[PDB]
RNA sequence: AUUAUAAACCAGACCGUCUCCUCAUGGUCAAUCAAGACUAUGUAGGGAAUUUUUGGA
């Protein structure tokens, strides 16, 4: 019920470490209470682009280092 | 006509006699009455009500009977809250074997099939260790008689000189059992209270338990003396100039039965209660159009001609030909002014008029209690569903004549698993209503009903057809 | 209603609960919670006969359990269908 | 309410270490605490089981996937209890 | 191990408990704060490892635990 | 309060549980599945909301193969309490 | 023993131990005897005595005491206040109770523990069957709310019928009010013969 | 705790007898000399006829043991011992929570009773406790030499009950007299239906 | 919790136990022999009747017990005396009993 | 700013191209077009095609309603 | 002068002697311009599908 304080992380490119050796990155356009991150970039690891904006399920998102601190 | 006391299903009967009498003095008709009955203490009064003269009115003592009966009454501690105890059982056994060792044949009375079963095994146990466990007959003779085995629970008890009798066996089986007693084969017969009608004449009569459980009030009652009478009523055929009843009672109800088996049964009306329905019926038939018509009707009845003797029974403090009249008037007012609250009748000033509405009329036609009709009225409405209707039906007053034995609630609950519909949230689980609801389904869905419940179901079905008609044609109205 | 209401009644019975990862643990149930949290006084172990790892008093997180067996061999069940009804006494 | 949550809240502004499902441990500051145990950090050290340790600026962690969280010894008896 | 017929979690608060997790990493620590999820805060942490034989040791923290991946809790040796 | 949950009682007999309800009513053998390479058989007795079920006369059928083999071990179990999360597929056999 | 006066000089305490183990017995026996005789004065008093023995408190010690769960401060307040206990029972609102338990705290609790107390708006008209005989139609309502910790498997109630004086029992009975009974307007009948005079 | 791993001078003679034949036995032998052990042995022997060696499931409902110690303290002491030496078969050896007569059904579910002679008498006299005595196969009578003091009238009564009363079951349970050394061992034997065996 | 003026005796090291010592106090008196330390236990008959506790030496003072049964001073009843003696020697540890 | 409960609405409206991701096998991933308004993460997706993506490919499929638990990516 | 020790009635099998958490309930308190800790009722609920206890083995 308590909203994740991700207004801090808004409009900054983030270097995620999602479930199962998957390093993806993208800007935080929108967030939510469930943690289904509505982000605006998708590229894999060297590098290659796959899909522009991407909404991920919050259950499979764990670690998220903001590139710009 | 002793049974015009017992409850109200009495007062019903009472009503009819009164009605007949009334008819006789409205058809100027030479109708004959033959009011056969028990010994009644008051009975001259009754006769006087029933259009008779002191000549024709033959009330006797119960000692005037002819196979003279020695009633032994036996009271026990800790019994008033149970059907029978172990001491009682022991006593019965002692008395049972006393008959079997002699040429005489005894029969035990009990509350229900479960009770009979309990007795049977216990009886067998008692026997095995003691000399007597004989059938007066070989072990290979009886098996030919009980080839059918339905119910199989009877077989094993029946096999060692101790038979069973409960309400609603396989008729053939019942017949066979009867034959086995009459013929002289089976030694002792266990009988459920409901089977008093099945008059197998015995010499000694054990009455194990003068106390009967009922979900009625969630408690043990007492065999109301009429029931008991059947066993004083059935006497010895073999040993002439001898009759015997062992009775297994509470200390409390010694003094009831010690009085009221050897003296005449006192006769009192229960009309007081039902008048609502009876009165309504009368109104519908339209002889009643006033608050004096009702009085007149009453005067042609046993209530009025009884009340003058014991009026404190019926709450008449004044007791004067004015006071009594006033009381009667009050009673009739009470009766009416429920029937105006419920949609039964209408009254206006000009001697002053009384007439039905559908609700009343339907009740009159189908013979369902004002109480029941009232109940029906409120719960049934526009857009009531089938389940709702069923529920309504199941809370008719009618079913107070339906036994709910020890552990029957549990059984019902267990059964509830296999039912199509489900009962409402806001009612009782101990009540007869619940039983009715499930035992309407019990035969809608062709289920395996226990033989106890079968009887209950049958009883319910005796009632339902008027009730269902009422339901349909209250909605129609 | 629920089958956790079944194990609610069984105070103080001996069980050897198969947990999901695989274990044999003889112990007294005591009181179980409506989230299946049982409390076990005496215990035998198996870390991943099977070797005794020398623990005595466990308290279970109700997520862990696969199969509970051998406290008692009975069949008695219902309760709430009785209680709702006998409280409807007066309106 | 749940006392551990309260404790966590109290320790906002402490050098809290961590351990996840995989075992990727951390040790940085506590930025914020919530009812569901979502955490953010500053100047965070990354010391994974893989061996390749790194130094990260900020990091945010999902509460559900936590195994446990480390706290210093100062808020032991008081002031959270009574 | 010396631990009596302890009825409930509230009656065994502040005891040095072994704690067990999903992966197999065994713990020891003094029980501080009961919870809905059994997020039981330990007075001190010493986690132990076994490779996929024999047990190892660690000592980093004095932790607020999280209940999700716990198995069960066992008493080791009471205080005082 | 009473109506909102108790209406779901008939939802057993209509919904996907209906089969297992029926089975429970008239005890019959069913294949009982699990997470880690498991196969289990028994007849149904008591039934719940979330598959936390109870049975009778139970047979476990499973393998401990240390080296590319199959060793179908078998043992009799009775009056269990399987946590319904572990159950996957159940079916009424003739 | 009745008043709970555990002792210093233990010889007395040893002596009192005996009484404790055997008072309730003897008192009960006496009560039974009285009942058998048919004697009101002792038997009601004897019943009271028996109750006291059972529950270690006096008549004037306010009944709440015999619940496990009511608190000590409340009971003291109740005791001194010199209110006819029944009055408290009669009270409707938990707020009211709180106000009049010298403790607006726990008021609700106490209320819960007054609808947890036995209490019956009994009615009984007798009807004379015949000259000697008298049926007595009793209508017992059980107004309280049961609890399987508190009220037990059943709630016995030794019903006396007794004379205009209160000297002699006429007829008596034990009846067990069960959970099932409670609230149901439930009848009970008995017949009583009479004395010539 | 098989310390010696070998029975005392008393039991070594009695042991075979105890195990051999179900007779009404009795031992007058020095105070604190393996009486408890003897009792245990007897119990075990009794259990042999109900509990199976193949089917190790303990046969609960059939046998019910009674132990007549004189003193409540003694009973308490012995109960613990019983628990110790028969928790392996898993026997629930309780002394009696008496309380009420119709309530005395806890005892019916219990396997072993250690009860005081007076208490036993109360139990065995009351009506809906006749079921108990039939399930009683093992009446063990500790410190019978009490008989000489005014207590052991109760023991005598008990003995009488055991023989004379239960004839509608008629299946007389095994008696085991236990006592300190005293003469008129012949008389006692005669009383208890004890042969030279 | 030692009430009477027996606590002094206990301190000295020659205590007692009787019906008339508190449930705990009396238990203590028992257990102050079983822990070991009580050198001498004065008493009245209770111990012999009830509790097993054997002690290598046992004296019995007096002859005339006053029964309320008679309302008179009797002599010691043998059924009691024998029981008292039966404490005698420590069966488990020691050789014989005085 | 874009909330996910209104994102579903947008998806419903536009009828966009999609590439859904799975949990267990990282290699197999679905492709299609999302359809349904829902409270759970569960959504129906017509023209489903499971593809083996290059882990460090001619395989088609039918039409799917994938469970809200096992969804790991959505692109629109 | 002055007295050993010692066991004990009664309601129970047709029957849930006994709950860890959240929500509501009225009665309180601790309090700021509409919100938090306590007794007490069980009359609510606990696959709120994802932040824990019902499935990533």
């Amino acid at each position: 019920v308590s909203t994740p304080e991700l207004k801090k992380y808004m409009d900054k490119k983030i270097l995620l470490n999602i479930n199962g050796s998957r390093k993806v990155a993208g800007i935080l356009r929108g967030y939510d209470i469930f943690l289904n991150v509505v982000l605006d970039d998708a590229m894999e690891i060297n590098n290659h682009q796959l899909g522009l904006q991407t909404v991920i399920r919050g259950n499979s998102i764990i670690s998220l280092e903001a590139l710009d601190a | 006509a002793h049974e015009i006391s017992q409850g109200v299903y009495g007062a019903v009967y009472e009503t009819l006699i009164s009605r007949m009498i009334f008819i006789a003095t409205q058809l100027e008709k030479k109708i004959r009455f033959v009011c056969l009955s028990n010994c009644l203490a008051n009975a001259r009064d009754f006769g006087e009500w029933a259009g008779m003269t002191k000549s024709n009115i033959y009330n006797f003592s119960p000692s005037e009977r002819i196979e003279p009966l020695e009633i032994n009454i036996q009271s026990f501690k800790d019994v008033e809250h149970i059907s029978f105890n172990f001491s009682m059982l022991q006593m019965a056994f002692e008395a049972s074997a006393a008959a079997a060792g002699n040429r005489n044949s005894s029969s035990v009375f009990l509350p229900s099939r479960k009770d009979c079963m309990e007795v049977a095994s216990a009886f067998m146990k008692f026997s095995k260790a003691i000399e007597w466990d004989m059938l007066n007959v070989e072990e290979e003779q009886i098996v030919p008689y009980i080839e059918k085995l339905t119910d199989g629970h009877l077989r094993a008890p029946l096999k060692h000189g101790v038979g069973i009798l409960y309400k609603g066996m396989a008729s053939n089986d019942e017949r066979i059992v009867k034959r086995l007693y009459e013929y002289g084969a089976v030694s002792v017969l266990l009988i459920s209270k409901d089977c008093s009608a099945f008059a197998c004449k015995t010499d000694e009569v054990i009455i194990l338990g003068t106390n009967l459980y009922d979900g009625a009030e969630h408690k043990y009652m007492p065999y109301t003396i009429n029931e008991l009478l059947e066993m004083v009523g059935l006497a010895s055929g073999n040993d002439s100039m001898a009759g015997k009843v062992l009775i297994l009672t509470s200390h409390n109800m010694k003094a009831y039965y010690k009085k009221f088996l050897i003296e005449p049964l006192p006769t009192e009306s229960y009309l007081q209660y039902i008048i609502h329905d009876t009165l309504n019926n009368e109104i519908a038939n339209s002889i009643i159009q006033s608050k004096q018509d009702c009085v007149d009707w009453f005067t042609y009845s046993y209530f009025y001609r009884r009340i003058h003797v014991n009026p404190s029974y019926y709450g008449v403090r004044d007791t004067s030909p004015h006071g009594i009249s006033v009381f009667l008037s009050n009673l009739v007012e009470t009766c009416l002014n429920d029937l105006v609250e419920s949609s039964f009748i209408e009254i206006d000033d000009t001697t002053e008029i009384i007439s039905t509405l559908s609700n009343g009329l339907i009740a009159s036609h189908y013979g369902v209690s004002f109480f029941t009709i009232q109940s029906f009225v409120s719960s049934l409405s526009n857009t009531s569903t089938l389940k709702n209707m069923l529920y309504v039906l199941s809370t008719a007053v009618e079913f107070e004549s339906v036994p709910l034995r020890k552990g029957d609630r549990a059984l019902l609950v267990k059964l509830s698993k296999r039912l199509p519909l489900r009962f409402p949230e806001h009612t009782s689980s101990g009540s007869v209503s619940f039983k009715v609801f499930l035992l309407l389904q019990a035969y809608f869905s062709r289920l395996e009903l226990p033989v106890d419940f079968q009887n209950d179901l049958k009883d319910i079905l005796e009632k339902v057809v008027p009730l269902i008609n009422v339901v349909v044609d209250i909605l129609s109205a | 209603m629920k089958l956790v209401n079944f194990l609610k009644k069984l105070r103080n019975e001996q069980v050897t609960i198969e947990l999901k990862n695989g274990t044999t643990v003889w112990g007294t149930l005591q009181s179980v919670s409506p989230q299946m949290n049982a409390i076990l006084t005496d215990v035998k172990l198996t870390l991943p006969s099977d070797n005794i790892a020398s623990l005595q008093y466990i308290n279970i997180r109700g997520n862990t359990i696969r199969q509970i067996i051998l406290p008692d061999s009975l069949n008695l069940d219902s309760l709430l269908v009785d209680q709702k009804q006998l409280n409807s006494l007066r309106r | 309410n749940g006392i551990p949550v309260k404790l966590l809240n109290e320790a906002q502004g402490h050098i809290v270490s961590l351990e996840l499902t995989t075992g990727a441990t951390y040790r940085g500051k506590l930025v914020e605490s919530e009812d569901s145990m979502n955490v953010q950090l500053r100047d965070v050290i990354a010391t994974e089981p893989q061996g390749a340790v790194t130094h990260m600026d900020q990091i945010f962690v999902r509460g559900s996937q936590i195994k446990f969280i480390v706290v210093p010894d100062l808020l032991k008896n008081a002031p959270l209890f009574k | 191990i010396q631990v009596a017929h302890s009825s409930r979690l509230a009656n065994l608060i502040d005891y040095k408990l072994r704690v067990l997790t999903q992966d197999g990493r065994v713990y020891i620590g003094q029980l501080m704060a009961f919870d809905k999820h059994m997020n039981l805060v330990l007075n001190e942490c010493i986690e132990e490892r076994v490779p996929k034989i024999k047990v190892e040791k660690r000592v980093l923290g004095l932790t607020i635990l999280r209940g999700e991946q716990i198995l069960s809790t066992v008493v080791e040796d009471k205080p005082l | 309060r009473a109506e909102l949950e108790e209406l779901e009682e008939f939802e057993f007999k209509h919904g996907p549980m209906s089969l297992i309800n029926d089975a429970m009513v008239t005890r019959t053998p069913v294949i009982i599945s699990l997470r880690n390479n498991h196969k289990i058989i028994a007849r149904v007795k008591a039934f719940d909301r979330h598959c936390n079920m109870v049975l009778e006369n139970v047979k476990e059928l499973w393998t401990e193969k240390k080296g590319k083999n199959v060793i179908n071990r078998e043992r009799f179990i009775s009056k269990l309490f399987l946590r319904g999360d572990s159950v996957i597929v159940v079916l009424k056999t003739p | 023993y009745f008043s709970q006066l555990k002792f210093e000089g233990f010889a007395l305490n040893s002596d009192i131990v005996f009484i404790h183990q055997n008072a309730g017995r003897l008192l009960r026996a006496m009560f039974e005897i009285c009942l058998k005789r048919g004697w009101g004065h002792p038997t009601r008093m004897l019943l009271n005595l028996c109750k006291s023995a059972t529950t270690k408190m006096w008549p004037t010690n306010c009944p709440l005491r015999q619940f496990k769960t009511c608190p000590v401060e409340v009971i003291k307040r109740l005791e001194a206040s010199t209110v006819p206990w029944g009055d408290y029972l009669q009270l409707e609102t938990p707020a009211e109770v709180g106000r009049a338990i010298r403790s607006e705290k726990y008021g609700k609790q106490v209320y819960d523990l007054l609808k947890r107390f036995p209490k019956m708006s009994v009615t009984c008209n007798a009807q004379p069957i015949t000259r000697s005989v008298m049926r007595f139609n009793i209508e017992i309502i059980a107004d309280w709310i049961w609890d399987m910790n508190v009220h037990g498997s059943l709630e016995p109630f030794l019903l006396m019928l007794e004379d205009t004086d209160g000297d002699s029992i006429l007829y008596y009975d034990v009846l067990f009010i069960t959970p099932d009974i409670v609230g149901h307007e439930f009848t009970l009948s008995f017949t009583y013969e009479l004395k010539q005079h | 705790s098989s310390e010696t791993t070998s029975l005392n001078p008393i039991q070594s003679k009695v042991f075979h007898a105890a195990f051999e034949g179900d007779s009404n036995m009795l031992i007058c032998a020095p105070t604190g000399s393996g009486k408890t052990n003897i009792a245990l042995l007897t119990v075990l022997k009794a259990l042999s006829h109900h509990y199976n060696p193949k089917t190790k499931k303990l046969n609960l409902s059939a046998f019910k043991i009674v132990y007549i110690a004189p003193l409540k303290a003694l009973v308490q002491e012995q109960v613990r011992e019983f628990q110790r030496r028969l928790a392996f078969l898993g026997i629930k050896v309780a002394e009696l929570t008496g309380d009420s007569r119709l309530s005395r059904k806890q005892i019916d579910e219990t396997q072993v009773l250690v009860s005081t002679p007076e208490k036993w008498d109360i139990t065995t006299r009351n009506s809906n406790n006749l079921a108990i005595v039939e399930l009683v196969r093992l009446l063990i009578i500790d410190e019978i030499h009490l008989l000489h003091d005014d207590r052991g009238p109760v023991l005598e009564s008990i003995v009488a009950r055991t023989f004379w009363a239960s004839k509608y079951g008629q299946e007389y349970p095994r008696i085991i007299g236990l006592s300190a050394t005293l003469p008129n061992y012949e008389d006692v034997g005669r009383f208890l239906r004890v042969p030279k065996e | 919790v030692l009430d009477p003026s027996l606590r002094k005796l206990i301190e000295s090291g020659i205590g007692t136990h009787h019906a008339g010592l508190t449930r705990s106090d009396r238990s203590l008196s028992e257990d102050l022999f079983a822990d070991g330390l009580l050198q001498v236990l004065v008493c009245t008959a209770t111990l012999a009747w009830g509790v097993n506790l054997p002690a290598h030496t046992v004296i019995i003072k007096g002859t005339d017990v006053y029964s309320p049964e008679k309302g008179s001073w009797e002599q010691l009843s043998p059924q009691d005396v024998l029981q008292m003696l039966g404490r005698a020697g420590r069966p488990r540890y020691d050789t014989f009993g005085e | 700013m874009v909330p996910p409960i209104n994102c579903i609405f947008n998806f419903l409206q536009q009828q966009t191209p999609v590439t859904i991701w799975l949990f267990e096998q990282i290699g197999i991933r679905i492709k299609g077009k999302i359809v349904g308004f829902d409270e759970f993460m569960n959504v129906v997706i017509d023209e489903a095609v499971e593809i083996p993506v290059n882990s460090a490919k001619g395989t088609p499929l039918g039409k799917i309603l994938l469970k809200g638990d096992n969804i790991t990516l959505i692109t629109s």
